[PDB]
């Protein structure tokens, strides 16, 4: 319930601003590693909650290549939460492999569904 | 332009049902008179 | 364009348009399938096709004159197309088909002929044409007992009776100088329409056509052709509407604008303006619908027709839509009102001023008899240019909020739910 | 017999259907029973509710 | 008539009238069937004894 | 078909208890609803064996709860497992609100599941208390005293509400002899909104401890989950068990063995341990009436709470403020327990005033802002611009 548009437009500001991105990325980057959901063998994009209907759209979207390691993934991360262990040091996520795969999914997705409500409350200026 | 919607409840669809629900808020008040009028409750 | 009228008996209208390269020719009666008796219904069916038979095509097609007609609930209507510098050949030939003579058409050999064919035709679209066999019982169960009831098709067990002297009773009663108008449409000009008819004299009958005794009455009521072997289950649904020449006649088609039609496997009719789609489009309750109203001379009918393989939600398929019914009479917003103006001005424009001549003299034939004039396209866009939302939201209290429907149905319509859980949903109850 | 021929319904229709009328004459007898329900179940609430109040032999002894 | 307009048309008015058709039936109904109680048994009750005892 | 899945009856325990898939990874913290369960037979059980022998009068209620500890068979036990088997009840259930609160199970599609939560909160410590007023000691006198003459702070209809709800003038016999038919009755209402609780669960299933999708690795429930639940049952027993024998009224306060009497007030009243944070919310307001309201809206803040995360993860447990911030309204709750057990003295009037503001910020003002600024750092962390 947060609208990644809006987090995006909060987000490009920060690392669009000089002053900022000197700031609050260094904590960002401390905060991701300390939540540890690489450390589970994931990516951020397979934390994101996916029983909302644009969430659910994007996720049909995505391609079958993609869409077939992001089932997998969850499933290492079933099978080593359940054993109450960690993924051994190799199989973690590094920084690189860590990128938006389904940010633009979202995007596209989102403001589909922002210009149908826009549009059906349009209010014509005769 | 585009008026004033915030997801379901626009507000043009509010202007149309504000003169009923102003008969509803009648027609309620009216049903505790018959509920309560029965012990001593004096609304004014 | 400028339609242009004249009157010595037989009323004569013409819209000339030069920018054509072909000029329609007929003559339109007022005496539609709504002036029939269920003994001889099927007889306008029947003048139909001896006019479109072989043995007189043949002969119209040797002057290059092609030939057209068309059986309504009110209006008749026989045209003869030509090119436009043979407008005179086609009225020496319309002359010689109905008015100077009938024995050559009606002769024994033409006419169980024909009859065999009208009745293949009728047997063929009692089982074939679902859509529309079911609006034509629609007709049949609203206005029942009633001359808006008998179909424009003819009824098969009622068809089968009909010997040649009910194909002239009927000519003698209803094919008369004061019931007809002569069309022209297409490149004619009204002057050598006019002094073509004077030229010969093209005298039709006396008058005084009968008089109908029985006024048509909506009457709510339904009627179910259940029939499980179909892949489909086709419905229609309607309210009386208005007839023609009524304040509320442009409201009534605005009003069946604003709702509209739609087609599931269109990519573009799935992206239109209408509230009720965002219900219909998540479990696919249907395939197609269509809102119409239709005007006819006495009264009128005004609702939806539809069509859906999902049969075990047509209960929603019908609440749904019914609901949208009731935002007419509450909560219709301006929006969707100014979108139904310029659909309804376009497709307006796309049936008065379309291409063909042939169309174009129904409507000049179906218009000028009922209420004695054409009104033109550019004076009908301001009666739609001026509806505003009160209107609609007086007219659908007067017409659609909590009031009798009438139903019918074929196909796998066991979803569709009993009477008093549909005539319950014209009213909203939260209101 | 066709199935565009509706059977006899005369025995049962009105003579005048007059459909101002005839939703008044129904919504009549709705509202009335509507009317009876609601004094019927006021005195059902008011039955249980007032049995819960301060009985006889403690009104005594106030 | 035009009684369907105003009174049967809403909903919010149609039960607005319930309830104000059963305010007024409430109070009008017992006394109407306490006055005909007490009126059918006149010399049985203690309003009357109470004035025998003069 | 097999017969578990072909009667209509066994097809509802299959669907429940046997073939209901749940997600593989859910921790222990998955049993707390397994125990509820469990401990609501516990107290209707041990109500039924209990109320055959249980007079309500108030001459005969705390003489006829000695009659069951001294002259029934195992009427020690009846009485002990369920005096403190409803002090377990409240325990399971403060940690079954607070599993749901931290891994994000409140959230959407599960706010059906929420509501009957709070629903369900609110006929258990509405069914608790009506029994604490069944002993009629000194402690549920002057308990029933306190609580039912919070209503005589709502205008012009306080005292008519109060009086109707006494049945009499002061809390006397007919007040605690329809606190027993009340109380028997609203654990029936409770057993049928579990009913009306498991639907809600059932239609979307149980998450899971890291807020993904669960639909990928799904395990039964029977053999799985059953053996999983049979270890947290014979614990639950174990620990239900010292609390019983061992040392039985360790939990309940001392003054609840005085007969009560309405002359002499005692020391200080005090609720059962588990209402004392609520009490100590009542209390922290100078006002009766909005002490009232904001007893009763510190139960329905819990519904703004689908409303008021903001966050595109589910739960707290890949995110570093939303879950130091789980605790410190943990460990404020339980300081709201303490408050409400010590007297109105400086300065435990200004401290339950500031924990009770943090029991109201936190669902107000802090999860929709530190969930909020834990989406710019999920975001900014990765996207580099
Ligand atoms: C249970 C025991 C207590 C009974 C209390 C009844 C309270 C009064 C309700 C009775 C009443 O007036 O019902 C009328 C409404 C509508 O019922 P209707 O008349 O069939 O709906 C027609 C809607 N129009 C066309 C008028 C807009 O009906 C309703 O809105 C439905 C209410 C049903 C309550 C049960
Ligand atoms: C009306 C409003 C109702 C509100 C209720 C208020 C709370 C009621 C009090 C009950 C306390 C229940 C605490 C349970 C906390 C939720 C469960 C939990 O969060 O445990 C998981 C947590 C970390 O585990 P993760 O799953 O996030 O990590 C996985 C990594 N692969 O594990 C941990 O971090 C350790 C868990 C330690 C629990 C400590 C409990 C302290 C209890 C208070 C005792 C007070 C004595 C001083
Ligand atoms: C959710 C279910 C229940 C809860 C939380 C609950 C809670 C309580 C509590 C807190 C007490 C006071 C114990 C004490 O201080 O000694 C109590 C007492 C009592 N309850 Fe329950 N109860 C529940 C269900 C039932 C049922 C179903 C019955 C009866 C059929 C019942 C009957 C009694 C009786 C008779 C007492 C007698 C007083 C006593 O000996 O403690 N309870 N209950
Ligand atoms: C008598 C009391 C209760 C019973 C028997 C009960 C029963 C259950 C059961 C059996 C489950 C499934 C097991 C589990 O998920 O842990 C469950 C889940 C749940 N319960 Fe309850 N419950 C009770 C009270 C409550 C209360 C008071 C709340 C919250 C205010 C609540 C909220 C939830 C939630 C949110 C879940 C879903 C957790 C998840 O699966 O993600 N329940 N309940
Ligand atoms: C989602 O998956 C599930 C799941 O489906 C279920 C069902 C449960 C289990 C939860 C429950 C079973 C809770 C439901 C609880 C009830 C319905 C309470 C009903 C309890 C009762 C005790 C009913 C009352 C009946 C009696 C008291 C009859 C006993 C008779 C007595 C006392 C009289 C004795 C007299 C004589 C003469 C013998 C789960 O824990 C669970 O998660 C794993
Ligand atoms: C009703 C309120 C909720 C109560 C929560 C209890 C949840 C767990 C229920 C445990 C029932 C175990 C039966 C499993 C089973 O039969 O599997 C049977 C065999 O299992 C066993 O033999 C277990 C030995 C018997 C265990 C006795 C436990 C009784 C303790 C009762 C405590 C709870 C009331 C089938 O198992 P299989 O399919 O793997 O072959």
């Amino acid at each position: 319930p947060q609208s990644f548009t809006s987090i995006a437009r909060i987000g490009d500001y920060i690392l669009k601003s000089p002053v900022l991105s000197k700031l609050c990325v260094p904590v960002a980057n401390q905060f991701i590693n300390l939540a540890g959901y690489k450390k589970l063998g994931l990516k951020f994009d397979d934390l994101i909650a996916e029983e909302n209907p644009i969430m659910q759209t994007a996720l049909r979207r995505l391609p079958e290549d993609e869409s077939y390691a992001r089932a997998y993934r969850i499933i290492r991360a079933h099978q080593t939460e359940l054993t109450h262990h960690l993924l051994p040091r190799n199989e973690w996520i590094k920084a690189q492999e860590d990128v938006p795969y389904l940010l633009p999914y979202i995007l596209e997705a989102e403001a589909a569904a922002k210009e149908k409500d826009e549009l059906d409350n349009i209010e014509v200026s005769k | 332009k585009t008026g004033l919607h915030f997801g379901r409840l626009s507000l043009r669809s509010l202007t149309a049902y504000a003169p009923n629900l102003m008969l509803w808020g009648g027609a309620s008040m009216l049903g505790l008179f018959v509920f309560t009028e029965g012990w001593p409750k004096f609304q004014d | 364009a400028e339609v242009t009228q004249l009157s010595n008996g037989i009323v004569v209208a013409t819209e000339h348009n030069p920018s054509a390269h072909t000029a329609s020719v007929g003559v339109v009666f007022g005496s539609g399938a709504a002036n029939e008796n269920p003994y001889n219904n099927g007889v306008s069916n029947l003048w139909k096709n001896i006019f479109l038979s072989k043995e007189n095509s043949a002969v119209a097609a040797k002057e290059g004159l092609a030939l057209s007609s068309n059986i309504s609930r009110d209006f008749q209507s026989y045209i003869v197309s030509s090119l436009p510098g043979s407008t005179d050949k086609s009225l020496d030939f319309l002359n010689q088909s109905f008015i100077q003579q009938k024995a050559n058409l009606l002769s024994s050999s033409n006419f169980e002929a024909t009859k065999k064919s009208v009745l293949k035709q009728v047997q063929d679209f009692e089982e074939n044409d679902h859509p529309n066999r079911v609006l034509e019982h629609l007709h049949s169960t609203a206005f029942q007992n009633t001359p808006l009831s008998l179909p424009t098709r003819g009824t098969l067990e009622s068809l089968e009776n009909l010997v040649v002297a009910d194909l002239e009773s009927f000519a003698n009663n209803h094919f008369l100088n004061s019931n007809a108008v002569v069309v022209g449409t297409g490149n004619i000009k009204h002057e050598d329409l006019v002094n073509s008819i004077e030229s010969k004299n093209l005298s039709l009958q006396t008058g005084t056509k009968p008089v109908l005794k029985k006024k048509a009455a909506f009457l709510g009521s339904e009627v179910r052709l259940r029939d499980d072997t179909l892949p489909k289950a086709w419905i229609s649904l309607a309210v009386e509407g208005e007839p023609v020449n009524s304040p509320n006649y442009f409201v009534a088609k605005l009003a069946a604008q604003i709702f509209g039609s739609y087609n599931a496997f269109e990519p573009a009719s799935r992206l239109q303006g209408i509230k009720l789609l965002d219900n219909i489009q998540e479990y696919q309750l249907c395939d197609n619908f269509n809102h119409f109203s239709l005007s006819y001379k006495d009264s009128g009918l005004w609702g939806f027709s539809t069509a859906t393989r999902n049969v075990t939600m047509i209960d929603d398929l019908i609440h749904f839509t019914l609901k949208q019914w009731n935002r007419l009479t509450i909560s219709v917003t301006d929006t969707e009102v100014e979108r139904a103006k310029s659909l309804l001005k376009l497709q307006l424009g796309q049936l008065y001023e379309s291409g063909n001549p042939v169309n174009d003299a129904n409507l000049l034939g179906a218009e000028v008899l009922i209420k004695g004039s054409k009104l033109s396209l550019g004076e009908a866009f301001k009666k739609i240019d001026a509806i505003t939302v009160k209107d609609v939201k007086a007219w659908a209290g007067k017409r659609l909020w909590d009031q009798d429907i009438a139903i019918a149905g074929t196909g796998q319509i066991e979803g569709l739910l009993d009477y008093m859980r549909i005539r319950s949903d014209m009213s909203m109850m939260r209101w | 017999k066709s199935t565009y021929r509706t059977p006899n319904f005369d025995d049962v229709l009105k003579e005048n259907n007059d459909a101002d009328k005839g939703r008044s004459y129904a919504y009549f007898m709705v509202g009335a029973m509507g009317l009876l329900s609601s004094a019927g179940a006021k005195s059902t609430v008011e039955t249980f509710i007032s049995s819960m109040t301060a009985t006889a032999d403690v009104l005594a002894m106030a | 008539s035009s009684l369907y307009k105003t009174f049967f048309k809403r909903n919010a008015v149609f039960v607005g009238t319930i309830f104000a058709g059963a305010f007024v039936f409430q109070t009008v109904f017992d006394t109407a069937i306490t006055s005909w109680y007490e009126n059918h048994n006149k010399g049985k009750l203690w309003k009357d004894v109470k004035a025998r005892i003069a | 078909m097999a017969f578990r899945k072909s009667n209509v009856y066994l097809s509802l325990v299959n669907s429940y208890i046997i073939d209901s898939p749940q997600p593989s990874s859910i921790n222990y913290w998955w049993n707390m609803g397994s125990l509820l369960g469990l401990c609501l037979v516990i107290q209707i059980v041990t109500g039924i064996f209990m109320a055959m022998h249980y007079s309500s009068n108030i001459e005969l209620a705390f003489s006829s709860v000695e009659h069951i500890m001294r002259d029934v068979h195992n009427g020690y036990i009846l009485r002990y497992l369920h005096a403190n088997g409803a002090s377990f009840f409240f325990m399971v259930m403060f940690m079954h609100m607070a599993k749901g609160l931290y891994y994000g199970s409140y959230r959407s599609p599960r706010v059906t599941l929420w509501n009957v939560g709070v629903i369900i909160f609110i006929l258990t410590i509405a069914t608790a208390f009506l029994g604490y007023c069944c002993v009629y000691g000194q402690m549920s006198h002057w308990g029933a005293t306190v609580i039912t003459n919070l209503f005589s702070a709502i205008p012009f209809v306080g005292n008519d509400i109060v009086s109707w709800l006494w049945g009499g003038f002061s809390v006397s016999n007919p007040t605690i002899q329809r606190f027993f038919a009340l109380h028997y009755l609203v654990p029936f209402i409770i057993a049928a909104m579990v009913i009306m609780h498991l639907m809600a669960l059932h239609i979307h299933g149980s998450s899971n401890p890291l807020g993904i999708t669960g639909n990928l690795d799904r395990i039964p429930m029977h053999s799985y989950f059953i053996f999983k639940d049979l270890v947290t049952v014979f614990l639950f027993m174990l620990i239900l068990a010292l609390f019983v024998f061992y040392s039985p009224n360790t939990l309940g306060h001392p003054d609840n063995y005085i007969p009560g009497n309405p002359l002499v007030t005692p020391a200080s009243i005090v609720p059962e341990w588990y209402l004392l944070p609520f009490y100590a919310i009542l209390r922290s307001i100078p006002d009766k009436l909005l002490g009232v309201i904001t007893m009763f809206a510190a139960i329905l803040v819990l519904l703004v709470l689908p409303f008021t995360d903001r966050s595109v993860v589910r739960g707290n447990t890949f995110k570093v403020l939303s879950k130091f911030f789980f605790f410190i309204f943990v460990f404020n709750f339980v300081l709201l327990g303490q408050i409400g057990a010590c007297h109105v003295e400086v300065p435990y009037v200004l401290m339950g005033q500031i924990a009770t503001f943090i029991y109201f910020a936190y669902f107000l003002i802090i999860v929709p802002v530190i969930s909020t600024i834990e989406n710019v750092l999920f975001y900014i962390g990765r996207v580099n611009k």
